[PDB]
RNA sequence: AUACUUACCUUAAGAUAUCAGAGGAGAGUCCUACUGAUCAAACAUGCGCUUCCAAUAGUAGAAGGACGUUAAGCAUUUAUCAUUGAACUAUAAUUGUUCAUUGAAGUCAUUGAUGCAAACUCCUUGGUCACACACACAUACGGCGCGGAAGGCGUG
RNA sequence: UGGUAUGUUC
């Protein structure tokens, strides 16, 4: 808001049994991916149930001494399963994006003309032909040099240094992500 | 319903204002913004019976050769305390508060 | 809203993390640091003289002033003052750049060389030299410089180059001095110096 | 650990009810102490069992409901 | 004022030669551990009754 | 919206600035990042007590409602904000 | 658990007690009314300089500029 | 524990330190403890211990009094005080480091005065100054 | 402190010169404890060597 | 000051008093309390004559958060093994493919 | 509106400055846009030393400044 | 001091006038304006501070008073702890002076715009 | 309920309604009934006068002022008659009506 | 410069001077190249209006300073506390006197700080302008030259 | 329906 009052006003109106439809439980035990994801290109709009922090501190009590709840931690296990194999089906289609794209028809046009040519001085000249294909498939491959990322299914880079690769892993969508992937890991580990 | 829509519909008043440092001033009114911050000129205020504070306040605005004289000053709105308007002013016309009355016409 | 003054690039709504991030990326420092180079350029050159006041002179100061000598007034050709400005510019600016960096390089050999003057172990502004490394996230800018980069750490005691004659060191620099100048050298040196 | 905003630090000071010694202004002004009960946006502590000491004999006082513009400091005793 | 942390060149730097330190001198004002109105304001029940 | 003083405020970051405090206390340093609400950060930092005594914080951090005044550097006297006319290159839809 | 606002709008119609900043003013009485900007109108209040009296005041209107804190007896 | 009392009962800087008292003529030895002090103590703040600050200032007071001709010494920790926050303790220091090569020293007296630039806030007392600094 | 050196003279001799050296140099404004700390500065000096 | 002692050698093996102190005394070497006996068995002799993945390098991410910056290298080399894994992969097929290709024509 | 950049103050030791001479000096744990300070192992430094509870919030009116004690 | 400040003028009339400021304080600053806001947040520059010592307050109260001036160049001073402005001394160049000068800005900057479009083309 | 949630150009009906039946019935009464009011200031101006307007910021019109402060030296009262005022709510300590 | 990846973000609203009357649109609201009045801005324009604009028939002087000198000028005022030892005035956390061990910070400044007072030098500004080196005035002063700078009032 | 900044190839 323009005045910082208001602000206050609505942290404190939004922070003041417990098993409700309203209370978004994959906020509730912690780390929400409708909250990992506001603002960033790849947002899913906004949370249809509500975030509380009251709820969340009475939560955090109860796991601290009192008990806990697994329903709550099946219905996030649930949630968590469900955006894994969403991102997994869209790491998927880059990987095809990224098959098709090293398969396109000109350039196997290409590869398969400058190996119809490839074939002691007969083995030196077909070492060189094969330097020569392998020059050449470098120069079609440098034309994009998008690699896949392993965890989040973006792209990256080779030739790029590890400073601009550290400013990629430091963003809301990995760090949302790779949080995501540690408490599915956990909760795998909890079942099996 | 802003009272210095009041002070807009005094343009050339010839009146004192009492400061909180604790300064008189005595000159004719030229603007005043929404916020209270008054213009004035052909000024001369004084520092009554002290304040130390106040009295170099007073000496070091050019124009004091304890009556200073000076030309032009304008004055926020935090350090107005008072203002006395002039006697012969009229206040049952100056305050027809013709927004509060299409405020009123509107509901 | 957010405009840039210098770059004149519009924005989104004012972001504070988008706007500290615009006065980080290189195209706002090249078009910052030229517009400063220029303003500071255009008030050192602006010459602003006096307007004249030129008043109806006494008469013995006529009779005094027009009678002792006339003198002789010397002018150049526009390429001739064109070239001459040029180099005062250039050695103005040469100058302002300048600094004597003779302290540096004549206590080289001393044991608290690498406490002091290797301006990364400092400890006063040591923090602010390690803070800001221009991280170079380039790698072109990485791959570029293949020399060395000698960092001298601050454990450097004594006991290493105890004989600072042995390891060898570099004759210092001489005096230099003034080209316009350089004509009335004495030719002649006082002792035989060889090579 | 992680971060505590203010509101929370003093939601969870509210919730462990701990004695309270609540600092105001300066020479004039007088510590208080109690227990926390009640706050707002504008931070207008309602504080109960409340014993004020002035700046270096203790009266009780009851319950108060202390504004905003005078609050300093809040520690836990 | 030799080294700088600063992105700009020392090209600018050498623009950027601050102003030299402030010459310090006593204050005039009363300090803020000091700074208040006035205390002992009497009650308006004088003024109600005469 | 938020006015010349505060984007003049906002253009000298990482610049020797000296400010003065409410109480007296003056403190001169390089200015780490300025914000809109006058919050400053500053480093490398020269404090004089309004008793008179000098001393040097690293990292100091003043709230902008107790500042007196700050002094920028001479060269931002010639700055584009302080141009009346300076027309704008079309805003985006 | 509870807030100031149901606090202070069952706090009506009890003899109360407002302190102000000046360690001299006290004025307690019935409490009538309070808005959203916490300004408060009092019924038969009472002077009290540093714990003594000096006369009873009537219907007042003390303003939030100036107060420290009001309580319950 | 603290980093000082880890500095204590490490096996290190008992050998050091006796190394440095065995023979007190070995800047060597001296470089290498203070170097070993600093290292321990690889946070250099306020924040830190004063009972291992008392330390340091002694190492370095035992330092520049048995060894008084270290031109660079005296800048270092001068500069280490200015840096825990005090600048009196500091002008001690150079005042000493100045002493000890009797107002003779070019080094001491443009660090010195590199020094004043910033924390003298006095005009006609840098100008004294710089003029004796000029007439020395 | 500034140190002083007079050297092979008589009574007379000493009495004027002594006289002609305090009737021109001026002093003023000494610090109140300088006794003592010119007895620690010359006791260190002294124990230095 | 506790657990330290300023002892100088100028001032023992000179056999003068005041050779040790426990306060900062201007000139004295402060050492351990609990070896001054291996300072005074140090100097038996003079007395003696006397008396007769390659990620993270910390070059790089030095202006960075230092905060998530133990993830982060873990990421960053997490990201070389793939990139490496997928070069290796590559190479592999690219000398089996061919390799069949080769055989077949 | 705007967060103040506190986040370079983590988890170092900060010394609040309060009024003109309460120098409190603690471990910041967190702020808000008003800067209110929370700290954790609260220290009053007198020019004499008091302790000040665990855990404490100090009202950013008035607060001036803050001293960071420890190196970033 | 005979300047016979405008009659009918306002901050954005009284623009790089050397204006006398007055603060709380009495920390009297002169300088000539070039910006302000809405919190009266006025950027001053060839700025000098100006105060009265307090023995000589003693003087002052009921001739020539010693004030302690300081040179603070440009800065930038808040409108929190100021109570009030005057103007002091009229600027170099006059009124007409300033239109021409307007004039060759706006002319400037049409040139400019100008230089963006063929450049966008 | 939030201020900024309110509505838009609804918010002076929902003020006038405080000033009927809040804090402000003593201002309301004043102004109506023509009775005079003491207002303590914060520097000891104590003003017996009438009310002739009401602002939100407790801006007061202010006609037939009599003024009295104190001198604490010895103890003097002095008093001032002033015909027109126009009083800053910043300044108001307290009001008081009398019956 | 094109092509692609990544990091952050994707917007508080309403309106453009006021009053009175007439007409139109299905008590309330909107519009009129509709009419009268006030106010604001811009451009011109005039008021025997108000203030200022530096010798040259000399080697000066007006305004603002020196963060300049004499000037370390003259007159005053301060330059840490506690425990104990050898004496001690003594209501104090031995305060006071002489000497010291130790303990925590410990502005530099005493050629310092405040007040007083004169002289010299140097910086930025101007109409350094047109005629003449001249006998006017109680209705106190022919303001009846070409302008410039600041402002007031009046008209289109 | 977009903006700012950065890294590769032509």
């Amino acid at each position: 808001m323009s005045t910082p009052a208001a602000e206050q006003r609505k942290l404190v109106e939004q922070l003041m049994g417990l098993h409700d439809p309203k209370i978004c439980k994959s906020y509730l035990v912690g780390e929400c991916p409708y909250d990992l994801f506001q603002g960033t290109k790849q947002s899913l709009g906004k949370c249809p149930q509500m975030h509380l922090t009251k709820h969340k501190i009475q939560y955090e009590r109860e796991v601290k001494q009192g008990k806990t709840f697994p329903e709550f931690e099946r219905e996030y296990l649930a949630i968590l399963s469900r955006f894994v194999n969403e991102c997994n089906g869209q790491i998927s289609v880059a990987l095809q994006n990224l098959k098709h794209t090293a398969e396109e028809r000109m350039k196997i046009q290409q590869v398969t003309e400058e190996l119809d040519v490839l074939d002691l001085i007969s083995k030196r000249k077909e070492v060189a032909k094969r330097v020569r294909n392998i020059t050449e498939n470098v120069g079609q491959s440098a034309q994009q040099k998008l690699q896949v990322c392993e965890v989040c299914g973006a792209y990256l880079s080779r030739l790029d240094t590890d400073r601009r690769l550290a400013d990629h892993f430091l963003g809301k969508i990995h760090l949302g992500y790779v949080k995501m992937r540690e408490d599915y890991d956990r909760l795998m580990k909890n079942n099996r | 319903m802003k009272l210095v829509n009041f002070l807009k519909k005094l343009r050339n008043e010839q009146v004192t204002i009492e400061l909180k440092n604790g300064t008189t001033v005595w000159g004719t009114l030229q603007s005043v913004s929404p916020q209270m911050n008054a213009i004035l000129t052909d000024v001369k205020l004084t520092l009554p019976q002290s304040n130390g504070i106040a009295m170099a306040s007073l000496y070091l605005t050019g124009g004091q050769q304890n009556i200073a004289s000076l030309q032009y000053i304008n004055i926020r709105g935090n350090t107005i305390r008072q203002i006395i308007l002039p006697d012969s002013l009229n206040l049952d016309s100056l305050l027809v508060d013709q927004k509060q009355l299409n405020s009123l016409r509107r509901s | 809203r957010y405009y840039c003054e210098y770059c004149h690039s519009y924005l989104t709504h004012d972001t504070l993390s988008v706007r500290k991030s615009h006065l980080v990326g290189k195209n706002h420092l090249r078009i910052t640091a030229d517009y400063y180079r220029n303003k500071a350029r255009d008030i050192i050159n602006k010459h602003n003289h006096k307007r004249r006041h030129i008043g109806k002179r006494g008469r013995k100061e006529r009779e005094n002033s027009s009678q002792n000598e006339t003198l002789k007034v010397t002018c150049l050709s526009n390429k001739e003052k064109r070239h001459i400005m040029h180099v005062k510019k250039m050695n103005q600016k040469e100058l302002a750049q300048t600094s004597i960096d003779t302290l540096k390089l004549l206590y080289d050999g001393s044991p608290g060389y690498s406490k002091v003057f290797v301006d990364a172990n400092r400890f006063d502004i040591g923090d602010l030299v390690k803070a800001s490394k221009l991280p170079q996230r380039a790698n072109e800018k990485s791959a570029h410089h293949s020399f060395k980069q000698t960092s001298r750490s601050r454990d450097e005691t004594c006991e290493s180059n105890p004989f600072p004659r042995l390891n060898n060191p570099k004759k210092l620099e001489p005096p230099k001095i003034l080209s316009q100048w350089s004509n009335t050298i004495p030719k002649t040196s006082i002792f035989y110096s060889v090579d | 650990k992680a971060m505590v905003p203010p509101i929370n630090c003093i939601f969870n000071f509210l919730q462990q009810q701990t004695p309270v010694t609540i600092w105001l202004f300066e020479q004039i002004g007088i510590r208080i102490k109690g227990k926390i009960v009640g706050f707002d946006e504008f931070m207008n502590v309602v504080i109960d069992e409340a014993v004020e000491i002035p700046v270096n004999k203790g009266t009780p006082l009851g319950k108060i409901l202390l504004k905003g513009d005078n609050i300093t400091l809040i520690t836990s005793a | 004022m030799n080294y700088n942390l600063s992105k700009y060149p020392d090209d600018v730097s050498r623009l950027f030669k601050p102003r030299p330190p402030l010459s310090y001198k006593r204050p005039t004002d009363y300090p803020y551990a000091k700074r208040q109105t006035n205390p002992n304001i009497t009650g308006v029940a004088n003024l109600l009754s005469t | 919206m938020n006015g010349i003083p505060v984007k003049l405020l906002n253009e000298a970051q990482g610049h020797i600035v000296s400010l003065e405090l409410t109480t007296g206390a003056t403190y001169r340093g390089k200015l780490v990042e300025s914000e809109d609400s006058m919050n400053v950060q500053l480093r490398d930092v020269i404090a004089t007590e309004p008793q008179g005594a000098v001393t040097h914080m690293d990292q100091i951090f003043v709230r902008g409602s107790q500042i007196k005044f700050i002094v920028v550097p001479d060269l931002l006297k010639n700055a584009p904000l302080f141009k009346k006319n300076s027309s704008r290159p079309m805003p985006p839809i | 658990p509870v807030n100031p606002k149901p606090f202070l709008k069952g706090l009506v119609n009890h003899r109360v007690g407002v302190k102000l900043k000046f360690n001299s003013t006290e004025y307690r009485g019935t409490l009538v009314s309070t808005d959203n900007y916490f300004n408060l109108q009092l019924n038969e209040a009472e002077e009290f300089v540093a714990g003594v009296s000096h006369g009873t005041l009537g219907e007042i209107f003390i303003r939030c500029n100036n107060v420290l804190y009001i309580r319950e007896l | 524990m603290d980093k000082y009392t880890a500095l204590i009962h490490d096996e290190n800087f008992s050998t050091l330190t006796l190394n440095v008292s065995r023979y007190p003529k070995s800047l060597a030895y001296w470089e290498k403890l203070l170097n070993y002090i600093v290292k321990a103590s690889a946070p250099i703040c306020k924040s830190t211990e004063p009972q291992l600050l008392k330390l340091i200032r002694c190492t370095y007071s035992s330092m520049l009094n048995e060894f008084p001709y270290l031109e660079n010494y005296y800048i270092d920790f001068a500069l280490l005080e200015y840096k825990l926050g005090n600048v009196s303790m500091s002008h001690k220091i150079f005042q000493r480091g100045l002493q000890a090569f009797n107002q003779r020293s070019l080094l001491l007296w443009t660090s010195y005065l590199k020094f004043c630039n910033n924390v003298i806030s006095h005009q006609k007392q840098l100008f004294k100054k710089y003029e004796t600094a000029e007439e020395y | 402190f500034q140190q002083f050196q007079v050297k092979a003279c008589h009574v007379s001799k000493f009495m004027n010169e002594l006289s002609n050296f305090f009737s021109q140099v001026e002093f003023g404004k000494c610090e109140a404890n300088v006794i003592n700390y010119f007895k620690r500065e010359y006791n260190r000096t002294y124990s230095q060597i | 000051m506790r657990d330290i002692v300023f002892v100088s050698p100028q001032l023992y093996l000179s056999s003068q008093e005041g050779w040790k102190s426990d306060s900062a005394k201007s000139g004295f070497i402060p050492i351990l309390k609990n070896d001054l006996q291996r300072f005074q068995d140090s100097l038996k002799h003079i007395v003696d004559a006397r008396n007769s993945s390659t990620q993270y390098k910390v070059d790089t991410n030095t202006l960075s958060d230092l905060p998530s910056d133990a993830l982060d290298q873990l990421c960053k080399d997490i990201i070389e093994f793939r990139t490496k894994v997928v070069s290796i992969e590559k190479e592999k097929k690219m000398k089996s493919t061919y390799e069949e290709s080769r055989r077949q024509r | 509106v705007s967060t103040p950049e506190l986040k370079k103050y983590m988890d170092k030791k900060i010394l609040l400055n309060i009024n003109g001479s309460r120098k409190v000096a603690g471990i910041l744990r967190g702020y808000d846009i008003f800067l209110n300070v929370v700290l954790d192992d609260a220290m009053e430094i007198n020019g004499n030393n008091h302790q000040l509870g665990l855990q404490t919030v100090i009202r950013g009116n008035s607060i001036i400044s803050l001293e960071a004690l420890d190196a970033i | 001091s005979k300047i016979q400040v405008a009659h009918s003028s306002r901050l954005a009339n009284l623009i790089d006038y050397k204006l006398r400021v007055l603060t709380q304080d009495g920390r009297v600053y002169i300088g000539q304006l070039m910006a302000f806001d809405k919190h009266m947040n006025l950027v001053l520059n060839e700025c000098i501070e100006e105060r009265v010592p307090k023995t000589q307050l003693d003087k002052l109260r009921p001739l020539n008073i010693k004030v302690e001036k300081r040179v603070l160049g440009l800065t930038i001073l808040r409108g929190e702890q100021i109570l009030s402005t005057v103007v002091e001394d009229k600027p170099l160049l006059s009124k007409k002076e300033r239109l021409v000068r307007d004039k060759k800005e706006k002319k400037q900057a049409q040139k400019q715009t100008k230089l963006r479009k063929e450049k966008e083309k | 309920r939030p201020k900024h949630e309110l509505s838009r150009a609804e918010l002076e009906e929902l003020e006038e309604f405080e000033f009927k039946h809040g804090p402000m019935s003593l201002i309301n009464d004043a102004m109506v009934t023509r009775t005079p009011v003491i207002i303590s200031l914060r520097n000891n101006h104590k003003i017996i006068a009438r009310v002739k307007a009401f602002d939100r910021h407790c801006n007061m019109v202010l006609e037939n002022v009599k003024e009295l402060w104190t001198e604490k030296k010895n103890v003097i009262n002095r008093e001032r008659f002033i015909s027109k005022l126009f009083l800053r709510g910043d300044s108001v300590i307290v009001v008081l009506k009398t019956p």
